[PDB]
C-alpha cells in the first residue's frame, strides 16, 4: 500500500498526443504545400523534465573532461598550427547551422499537427541551441587556450569579410529556414543532417584525433549522441505527409532541389577542409563522399524512404561527375583570396603533393605546378607584394561567385566543372555554374537576391576592407588570415594596402 | 565615404527620412522606394547595397508615425494608408486564388509585399497573407518544374541570355 | 588490442613530435577572450554572452546585426529569412537583451533535471510515507483530477504560443529565452499530467486518462472563455513579440497567476493536499523566472529603447488593452469554480482579496511598465461579475 | 610558457615511446573488476559494493573480517581499535548489510546538492512571488518561530547520537549508513533554521535568533520529555547499534514522524503556510531513505541472522521496551501543545486518527519485523492521555 | 517588496554554535586527558546542504574527466609497468588511511564539546568517505581499464599477506582511532596529514604524470582540495586544549609519539615507492624528506603552534639520522620478499642505478652489487629455484619485524640504523629497531601485541599461505607477486612450491 511509487516519462507521454485540441484556427502559420497527418507519432517517449535530465548527464561528462583533464594535458595547444585554423571554420560554420537549425525546427514544430510531432521536432529545438552553445564552446575554448586565438575569437563577425561564409549561410541558415517547411525539412533533416552533417561530425572527430585535437572530440561525439534521435523527426516529416496527394505531385521535386543545395557546397567545401586544413589525412575525399552520398544516403537511406514515394535524387548522377575535382577546384580560390578570411592556410608541403597526386592523378600537372609558382612569387612573404589573386587577373582567369549557391568558381581554371551561364535580367547581370542553380533562379527570381563580394567591394581597396569588418589581431595591424602558418613573417594591414588590390566586379565585363 | 555599413548613400537617406514628418508622405516615400529598390522587380539596381538597411530606416519613421496618428483600433486593423487590412487581405487572397498560372501568381505575391509589407499594414495581416499567398504560389510553381527545357525556361523568364559556356 | 589500431596527435610519439615541432614559441595573440567584442551587460563579459551573442548571422538591416547584404535564399514571393516586417516592435539593437538569470543551454537543462529527479525522490517518499490517507477524496477526484487536469491545456496551449517565435526571434538571446519561456509550460502541463498519473497509482479507482479533464477544457464553462484567450494568444497572433508579450505581461500574469496561486496553490492545502502544492511551487519558480526575462527585454530593453521607448510603449498598451478584456472574460468564467466547491471552503471576501493581489502584483510588475493606464477596481468589479 | 616545463609520461614522445615499449602485449589478467571476490547481494556486483565492501581491515575474528592477527596499536588499556565488545548484538558478518539505496559518497552529495540548489530556487521563487502574504501570523510568529524552531534542536540531539557509532561501526557497509543517517539529521535542523531566517527576511519583525526556540526546547512543557528522551539516546548508550536501533525504529519512528507529519505538515497547510511542509517534504523524503536502510541491517542481516536471529531479536526487543517508554512519554508532553492552537484548528477524533497512524506505521514497519507485541490501543491512549 | 530572496550557508551557521544545550551527560564518550573548550570555533561556516554541492561539483569534473577523455585516450593502459603496480598499494594503503579516518574524526565529533568544532570535525568524517571511495575508485578504473588488474582487484584481501601492509595499519588505521581522542588527531591531523600525507598526494600526482598516469592526478587533486580544510581542524584541535593545564603537562609527548610514529613507516615506504616504483624520476627522496620534514613541518608548521606551547618532537634529529639510507634498506628486504606482496616489482635498470649513485654516493657498492648478484643469480627467472630470502638466510641476516612500528628491519645488513634491542617478557620475545618505539611498549605493553608475519607463518611453508590468502591471479596458478614487471616468465604458485621454503621465527635464535 505504501511501497514507494513514482512516475516516468513514458507514463506521461503516453497521453500526450491528446494533449491537442481541435478549434477553427488551429492550423500551421507557414505557407505550406503539403499537410502533415493529424495522428502522427514520434520514435522517443520523452517529457521535458528527462530530455532535461539525459542531456545534463552528458554535459557532466563533457565539461568535465574539457575542464580538468584535457586542460592539464594542455589540450588546447597540443594541435597541429594547420587544424587549429581548420577548427576556426568548422565550429564556427557548423554553429550557424545548429543556430539555424533551432528556427527550423521551431518552424516544423508549427508545421506539425500531431501533439507527439510537434514534441519530436521541439526535442530537435533543444537540442540545437545544446549544439549552438557547444560548437561555440569548441571556438570559446581554443581561443582561451590554444596557439592562435584570433578568428576562434570573434568569428562571429570575422566570417563576413571573406566568401566561404556567403555560401555556408545558404545551406546552414537560410536553406534551413527559408521556404516550404517541407523543403526546409529536407534541407535539413533528410539530407543535411541524414548525407553530410552527422557522417562529418564523426569524421572530423577522427581527423581531429589524428591532428592532436582531443577538445573537438569530446565535444562532437557528444553532440553525435542527439543527433541520432535528429533521424526519427526528419524520416517522420516524409511518412507525416505521404498518405497527401500533393507529395507525389512535390515531394521529389523539393528533395532535389535539397539535395543539390547541400551537394553543391559541403562536396567541395569539407574535402578542402578536410585535405587542405589537415597534416595529417584520414581518407581521401574521393572515396569518402562517394561511400557517403552515393553508397550510404543515395542508396541505403533513401531506398528505404522507398515505400513513401521518395525516389533517389535526379542529380546525383551530375554531382558525382562535377564532385572529383571540386575541393581541388576551390582551395586555389580560398588560397588566392586568403586576406579575405577569419583564418590562416598554408600552402602543399612536398609530402602532401605526393599524398595528392597518389590520390588524384593529374593534381601536380595543374595544382602543384600553380601552387610552386605562387611560392616563387612569394605569396607567404609579406615583402613580395604578392597575392594569388593577382596572378588570376595576370592570366584572364575571372573568379564568379554563383547567385544562387554563393560557391566561387574559376571556369577557365578548373579541372571540374567549367559551365558558366551569365543572363541580363531587368538591369542586373547574373552568373550560374550549373543547371539546377540555374533552373532555381529562372523559376524563383526573388529567392535569390544575394549580392556577392565582387558586387559589395567593388572599386574598394582591398585594405579598407578588412579594417572596416575588423580583420585585425589584437595589435591592431597584423591580419587575422595568414597565407602561411608559421609564427613569423606575419602580414601586416600595410602589406596589404601596399599591394594596392582593388576589388572589381567580373561580370561587367560582358556587355 | 563608401564603407560597407557607413557611406554617403545611406547618410543622404537617413537626412532625407529625417525630413518625413508627416504620416502620409512617410508612406508613401516608403512605398514609391519598395517599387524603386526592391524585389527582382526593382525599377533600378543602383542602391543594391545599401537599399536593404535604407528601407528600415524608413520602416521605423513610418511605425513612429503611424503610432502616433492612429488610434488603437486603427493600428492593429487599417493600413498606413487607411485600407482596412483585412479586405486587402482577402481581395489579394481572392485574385491569387484566381490566378491562372504560376507567372500571374508570382506578380501577386511579389507586388503584395511591396505594396503592403509592414509597417504599411499590420503584420498579424501581412504574415497571415504570406501563409496564403506562398502557398498558391509554391503550388503553382513547383509543379512539373522539370519539365519545361532551361532553353524554353530562359525565355519565359525573359532574360537576355549574355553568355554560354559547356565544356 | 590493448592499444588500440588508431594512433592519436596528442599521445602518439611520432605524430606528437611532428605537432610540437610546427607550433610557435607562444600564442600569435594575446587576446584569449571568445567574445570580447561583444558590450557585457554586467562587470565583465559572462560565458552567457559569449557563447549565444551574435550567433544569430543577422545583418545590419536588421537593428543589431553585424552582416551585410541580403539573405543568401528567401522564401517564394521574396520572404527574407528573418526580417523586420515579423514584428511592429522597433529597437537600435535585438542583441541587447540578457536573461537575467544568463540561461544558456547547460545551466537550463541542469537545473530542470535537478527538479526531475528530486520530484522524483519527492514522490517515493510521499507513496511510502502515506500522506495521501489525509487528503479529501472530493478534492481529489474532483478539483484536482477535472479542474487542475483541464489546466494542463491552459498551459499546453501557452506553450505552443511560442511555436512561431522559436522561428522568427530577431536575435539569439531573445530567441533562447523565447524557447525557454515555452519550454518551462510544456514542462508544467506535463506535471499536471505526471500528478493524476501517480495519483492513479496510489489512489485506487483514479483514472490517469485525459478524457475528462479535456472534456472540462474543451466543453465546460469554468474553462470557456480561458480557452477562447489561449486559442487566439496562440493561432490568431502572427507577430512573435505580440505573443510572448501578451501571453506572459497579459494573460499568464492574471489568469494564470490567479488560478495557479490564488486558486490551487491557496485552496489544496486546506484539504489536506500536499501533494498539488509540491508541483505549483515548480510553476510559480518558472512563472518567476520568466517574468525576469520578460521584462528585460520588454521594459528594459523595448519599451526604454533610446529612440523607440515612445512607439513601443504605444504599441505594448494597445496590446494590453487588446487581450485584457478577452483575459478578464477568462477571469470571470473561473468565478464560476467557485460555486462547486463545498460550502464553507472559502467567501467572497477572501476571493476579491485574492484577485485584487493578482492584479496588484500586474499593475506593479507589468502595467506601469508602460504607463497603462490600469483601473483595479474596476478590473476586479468586471470579473466579480462571474461569481455564480 | 605556452608548453610548460613539465613533461609528461602520456604525450610526451620520449617519455611516451619508453612506456610503450615497456608495455605487456595484453592485460595479465582477465578479471578487470575489482571486488569480484565480493558477493553481490544483487544480480551483479554494483559500483556501491565494490567501492564499499572490505574497506575496513577487520581480522577475522570480528565476524567477516578478512584480515589476521590482533590491531597494531591499541588504547592505553588493551582496548582494540575495533571490537565485537563495542556492541551487544552479534552476526555471522558484519559486512552483510546493503543500503538498499547504494549510496556511496558519489551519489549521496549529488542527490543532497541538487536539493540545495532546488530550494535556493523554490526561496527566490516563493518571496518573488509573495506566497508570504496567505499565511497565519499567529502561526508563523508562535508555532513555526517557537515549537517548530525548538525541535531543532531534537533533530540535533538525534545526528549527535550517531557519534559513537561513526567510531565503532564494525564495518564499511554499516559506517557509511549511520555516516548518512546522521548527516541528514543534521541537515534537517538547519533547515528548520534556514526556514526561519527567510521569514526573517520577509517578514520584517521576525526574529531568526535561536534564543526564543531553544529556551522552548530547554526549560518548555511540550518538548520536556523528548529532550530527555534526546540527552539518553545519545549520552547514555554506549553501544552504537543501541543507539542506532532505538533512535531510527523506536524514538523518532514514533515521537519524530508524529511531530513532523502528524502535527506541522498536517496543520501548517491549513495556516497557509506551503513553505514549512516544503522543508517537512524533505525531512520525510530523508526518513523514509534511511528507514530502508535501518531495516535492512536490524530486520534483513542481524533480526534474520542464519545463526544468531533468536539473541538478536531479543535485544531488539529488549531495547524497543526499554525506550518505548521515554518515547510515548516524550508524545505525551506533546500533546499539551494542541491546547494553544486557535479554536476548532483540530479536534480529538483527527489527531487519535493522526497517532494511530503512527503508531500503525511503526508496527507495520518495525515492531512486527522482531516479535515485539505492542498494543496499537494502550500506546494511543497513554499518549493521549496528555491533552 | 518581493524580492527575490533566499539564505545561504553562513546565515545558518551564524547561529550553528548555539545549536548545542547543557546537560548532566553531555560530555565525551572516550577516555582522554585533555578538555576541548566548548567555545571553539571552526574556520569554515558550512551546513550539510551547502558541503554537498560544493563536493558534488568536484566529482561532476573528476568523473566526467575519467569516463570520458581519459578512457577514450586509454589513459588506464599507457602507464609504465611499475607504476601500474606501484598506484596498487599507494592507492589501496591511502585508502585505509582515508577509511580509518573517518572513525577517528568521528572520535573527534564526539570528543568536541562546541557544536562549531563538531561541525568540522563532521565535514572531515564525510571527507575521508569520499576520499576512501575516490581511492577505492582509482584501484577500480586500474582494474577495469589496466595492463594487469591483479592487485587492484583485491587488495582489501591480498595484501593481508605481506608485512608491508602491518606498517601501513599502525600509522593508517590504529594510530589514527585507538589513544586518546588528542592523541590520534595528532597521528592523523597535525602530523599524519600536515606532515606527510598532504605533501604526499601532490607528490604522487607528480610521478604519477611523469609515468604516463593521468587517471591518478584526476583523482588525487581532487582530494587535495579536500585536504586544505582538514588542516583546520588538527590546527583547531590544538586550540581547544591549550587552555587547559594538562595541554602543557601531556601535548608535546602525544604530539612527540605521534612524530615518530608516522615517519617511522613513511621515511622508508614513500622512499620506496617513489624512488623504486618508477622508471621516471621527479626528485631524490632525501630532498623531498629533508623539505616536508625539517622545512615545511618541523619548521613552519610546527613554529606557529609555539604560542600554544607546542613543541619540536625531540626525536626530530634521530629521525633525520636514521632516513638517510632508510627507504634502500627497505627495498632490499621489500624484493627478497617479494613472493608476499599482491604487486610485481623490477629491479633498478642500468640508468636508474647511475641515477642512485648520483644521487645516493656509495649506493652501487652496497646496494647495486647485491642487486645485480641477484639477478645474475636468476631471481627473475622462476627455473631459477632462487628467491632473495634464501641469499639472506645463506649470509646470515636475520629480518626481525619491530613490535611497535611493524616495520621490517636487517641490522646484519642496514647501512642506515642497526640497532637491536630484544627482550623477553612473560615467555614472549620482542624486538625493537629504535629507542621510541621500546619505551612506548615498556611503558604501555598492552597496546602493542600484534603478532608479525614469522610469527603467523611460523613453520608454515610458502606457498600454502599464498594459496590460503588468495594471492594468485584468475587462472588461479600464477602469482599476483612477481620479480619482474614483463610479461612473460610469470612465476607460478608451483614454482615458489619447490623453493621448498618454510618461514621460521627470527627471535628464537636468541633461545
Ligand atoms: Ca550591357
Ligand atoms: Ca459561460
Ligand atoms: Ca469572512
Ligand atoms: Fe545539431
Ligand atoms: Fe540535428
Ligand atoms: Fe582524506
Ligand atoms: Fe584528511
Amino acid at each position: 500500500n505504501r511501497a514507494p511509487t513514482s512516475v516516468n516519462a513514458q507514463e506521461v507521454h503516453r497521453w500526450l498526443q491528446s494533449f491537442n485540441w481541435d478549434f477553427k484556427n488551429n492550423r500551421t502559420k507557414y505557407a505550406t504545400k503539403y499537410k502533415m497527418a493529424n495522428e502522427t507519432k514520434e520514435q522517443f517517449k520523452l517529457i521535458a523534465k528527462e530530455y532535461a535530465r539525459m542531456e545534463a548527464v552528458k554535459d557532466e561528462r563533457q565539461f568535465g573532461s574539457l575542464q580538468d583533464a584535457l586542460t592539464r594535458l594542455n589540450a588546447g595547444v597540443r594541435v597541429h598550427p594547420k587544424w587549429n585554423e581548420t577548427m576556426k571554420v568548422v565550429s564556427n560554420f557548423l554553429e550557424v547551422g545548429e543556430y539555424n537549425a533551432i528556427a527550423a525546427t521551431g518552424m516544423l514544430w508549427d508545421s506539425a499537427q500531431a501533439a507527439e510531432q510537434k514534441n519530436g521536432y521541439l526535442a530537435q529545438v533543444l537540442d540545437e541551441i545544446r549544439h549552438t552553445h557547444q560548437c561555440a564552446y569548441v571556438n570559446y575554448y581554443f581561443a582561451k587556450n590554444g596557439q592562435d586565438p584570433a578568428g576562434h575569437n570573434d568569428a562571429r563577425r570575422t566570417r563576413t569579410i571573406g566568401p566561404l561564409w556567403k555560401g555556408m549561410k545558404r545551406v546552414f541558415s537560410d536553406g534551413f529556414i527559408s521556404g516550404d517547411a517541407v523543403e526546409c525539412s529536407l534541407n535539413l533533416q533528410l539530407v543535411g543532417e541524414a548525407c553530410f552533417t552527422n557522417p562529418l561530425i564523426v569524421a572530423v572527430t577522427e581527423w581531429a584525433a589524428a591532428n592532436g585535437d582531443e577538445i573537438t572530440p569530446t565535444v562532437f561525439l557528444s553532440i553525435e549522441t542527439d543527433e541520432l534521435r535528429h533521424m526519427a523527426n526528419g524520416y517522420q516529416t516524409v511518412v507525416s505527409i505521404a498518405n497527401d496527394p500533393a507529395s507525389a505531385k512535390y515531394l521529389n521535386t523539393d528533395l532535389n532541389n535539397a539535395f543539390w543545395t547541400q551537394q553543391k557546397y559541403f562536396t567541395p567545401v569539407l574535402g578542402m577542409l578536410f585535405e587542405y586544413g589537415s597534416k595529417f589525412k584520414v581518407e581521401p575525399w574521393v572515396k569518402t563522399w562517394d561511400r557517403w552520398v552515393y553508397e550510404d544516403w543515395g542508396g541505403i537511406w533513401i531506398g528505404r524512404l522507398g515505400k513513401y514515394g521518395v525516389e533517389s535524387p535526379r542529380s546525383l548522377k551530375d554531382a558525382k561527375q562535377d564532385a572529383y575535382w571540386a575541393h581541388h577546384d576551390l582551395y586555389l580560390l580560398a588560397y588566392a583570396l586568403w586576406p579575405t578570411g577569419f583564418f590562416r592556410l598554408a600552402l602543399p608541403d612536398q609530402e602532401e603533393m605526393e599524398w595528392f597526386e597518389a590520390n588524384y592523378p593529374g593534381w601536380y600537372d595543374h595544382y602543384g605546378k600553380i601552387y610552386e609558382e605562387w611560392r616563387a612569387r612569394g605569396c607567404e612573404d609579406p615583402s613580395s607584394g604578392f597575392i594569388p589573386l593577382m596572378w588570376f587577373i595576370e592570366n584572364n582567369h575571372p573568379i564568379y561567385i554563383d547567385r544562387v549557391s554563393q560557391v566561387p568558381f574559376c571556369p577557365s581554371l578548373a579541372k571540374g566543372a567549367s559551365t558558366l551561364r551569365v543572363h541580363e535580367y531587368n538591369g542586373e547581370m547574373h552568373t550560374f555554374s550549373d543547371q539546377w542553380g540555374e533552373r532555381m533562379w529562372l523559376a524563383e527570381p526573388e529567392r535569390y537576391e544575394c549580392q556577392n563580394i565582387f558586387e559589395q567591394y567593388e572599386g574598394r581597396e582591398l585594405s579598407e576592407v578588412i579594417a572596416e569588418l575588423h580583420g585585425l589581431r589584437s595589435d591592431g595591424k597584423t591580419l587575422i588570415a595568414q597565407p602561411h602558418v608559421r609564427g613569423d613573417k606575419l602580414w601586416t594591414l600595410d602589406d596589404i594596402k601596399r599591394l594596392n588590390c582593388v576589388f572589381k566586379n567580373p561580370v561587367k565585363a560582358f556587355n | 565615404k563608401l564603407g560597407i555599413h557607413s557611406n554617403d548613400t545611406r547618410d543622404a537617406w537617413v537626412n532625407k527620412i529625417a525630413q518625413l514628418n508627416t504620416l502620409e508622405k512617410a508612406a508613401e516615400m516608403l512605398k514609391q522606394f519598395r517599387m524603386d529598390h526592391t524585389t527582382p522587380f526593382r525599377n533600378s539596381y543602383e542602391l543594391d547595397n545599401d537599399y536593404l538597411w535604407i528601407e528600415a530606416k524608413l520602416e521605423e519613421k513610418v511605425a513612429v508615425l503611424k503610432a502616433r496618428a492612429f488610434n488603437e483600433v486603427d493600428f492593429r486593423h487599417k493600413t498606413a494608408f487607411g485600407e482596412d487590412a483585412k479586405s486587402v487581405l482577402d481581395g489579394t487572397v481572392a485574385k491569387m486564388n484566381a490566378a491562372k498560372d504560376k507567372w500571374e501568381a508570382e506578380k501577386i505575391h511579389i507586388g503584395f509585399r511591396q505594396a503592403y509589407k509592414p509597417p504599411i499594414m499590420p503584420v498579424n495581416y501581412f504574415l497571415d497573407g504570406e501563409r496564403q499567398l506562398g502557398t498558391r504560389l509554391m503550388e503553382l510553381r513547383n509543379l512539373n518544374y522539370y519539365d519545361t527545357p532551361l532553353e524554353e525556361l530562359r525565355k519565359q523568364r525573359g532574360v537576355r541570355v549574355v553568355h554560354l559556356q559547356s565544356p | 588490442s590493448m592499444l588500440g589500431e588508431r594512433r592519436r596527435g596528442l599521445t602518439d610519439p611520432e605524430m606528437a613530435a611532428v605537432i610540437l615541432k610546427a607550433l610557435p614559441e607562444a600564442p600569435l595573440d594575446g587576446n584569449n577572450k571568445m567574445g570580447y567584442f561583444v558590450t557585457p551587460r554586467w562587470k565583465r563579459l559572462t560565458e552567457y554572452e559569449a557563447l549565444t551573442v551574435y550567433a544569430q548571422p543577422n545583418a545590419d538591416w536588421i537593428a543589431g546585426g553585424l552582416d551585410w547584404g541580403d539573405w543568401t535564399q528567401k522564401f517564394h514571393g521574396g520572404r527574407p529569412s528573418w526580417g523586420n516586417e515579423t514584428t511592429e516592435l522597433r529597437t537600435v539593437d535585438w542583441f541587447k537583451h540578457r536573461d537575467p538569470l544568463r540561461r544558456w543551454h547547460a545551466p537550463y537543462v541542469k537545473d530542470k533535471a535537478e527538479e526531475w529527479r528530486y520530484t522524483d525522490r519527492f514522490l517515493q517518499g510521499y507513496s511510502a510515507d502515506g500522506q495521501i490517507r489525509a487528503m479529501n477524496p472530493t478534492w481529489r477526484d474532483e478539483f484536482i483530477n477535472r479542474y487542475w487536469g483541464a489546466f494542463l491545456f491552459n498551459e499546453y496551449g501557452l506553450f505552443n504560443a511560442h511555436s512561431q517565435g522559436a522561428r522568427e526571434a530577431l536575435s539569439d538571446v531573445t530567441r533562447v529565452s523565447l524557447a525557454f519561456w515555452g519550454f518551462d509550460k510544456i514542462d508544467i502541463a506535463q506535471m499536471i499530467q505526471l500528478e493524476r498519473g501517480f495519483l492513479a497509482k496510489i489512489v485506487p479507482g483514479f483514472d490517469e486518462s485525459t478524457a475528462v479533464p479535456k472534456a472540462e477544457w474543451t466543453n465546460g464553462e469554468v474553462y470557456k472563455s480561458a480557452r477562447l484567450a489561449v486559442e487566439g494568444l496562440w493561432q490568431e497572433v502572427f507577430d512573435w513579440n505580440e505573443s510572448a508579450f501578451s501571453v506572459h505581461a497579459v494573460y499568464d500574469a492574471l489568469f494564470g497567476q490567479f488560478v495557479r496561486r490564488e486558486f490551487f496553490q491557496r485552496l489544496a492545502p486546506r484539504f489536506g493536499d500536499n501533494l498539488t502544492p509540491f508541483f505549483i511551487n515548480q510553476a510559480q519558480t518558472y512563472f518567476q523566472i520568466a517574468k525576469q526575462g520578460v521584462q528585460d527585454l520588454y521594459y528594459n530593453c523595448l519599451g526604454d529603447d533610446p529612440e523607440f521607448s515612445d512607439y513601443n510603449r504605444t504599441v505594448m498598451r494597445n496590446w494590453t488593452g487588446k487581450w485584457l478584456e478577452p483575459t478578464i472574460a477568462a477571469l470571470r468564467d473561473f468565478m464560476g469554480l467557485f460555486a462547486k466547491l463545498p460550502a464553507g471552503t472559502t467567501d467572497k471576501e477572501e476571493i476579491t482579496a485574492s484577485l485584487y493581489r493578482v492584479v496588484d502584483d500586474w499593475i506593479e510588475d507589468y502595467a506601469s511598465r508602460i504607463d497603462f493606464k490600469a483601473d483595479r477596481d474596476q478590473i476586479v468589479k468586471a470579473v466579480l461579475a462571474g461569481l455564480k
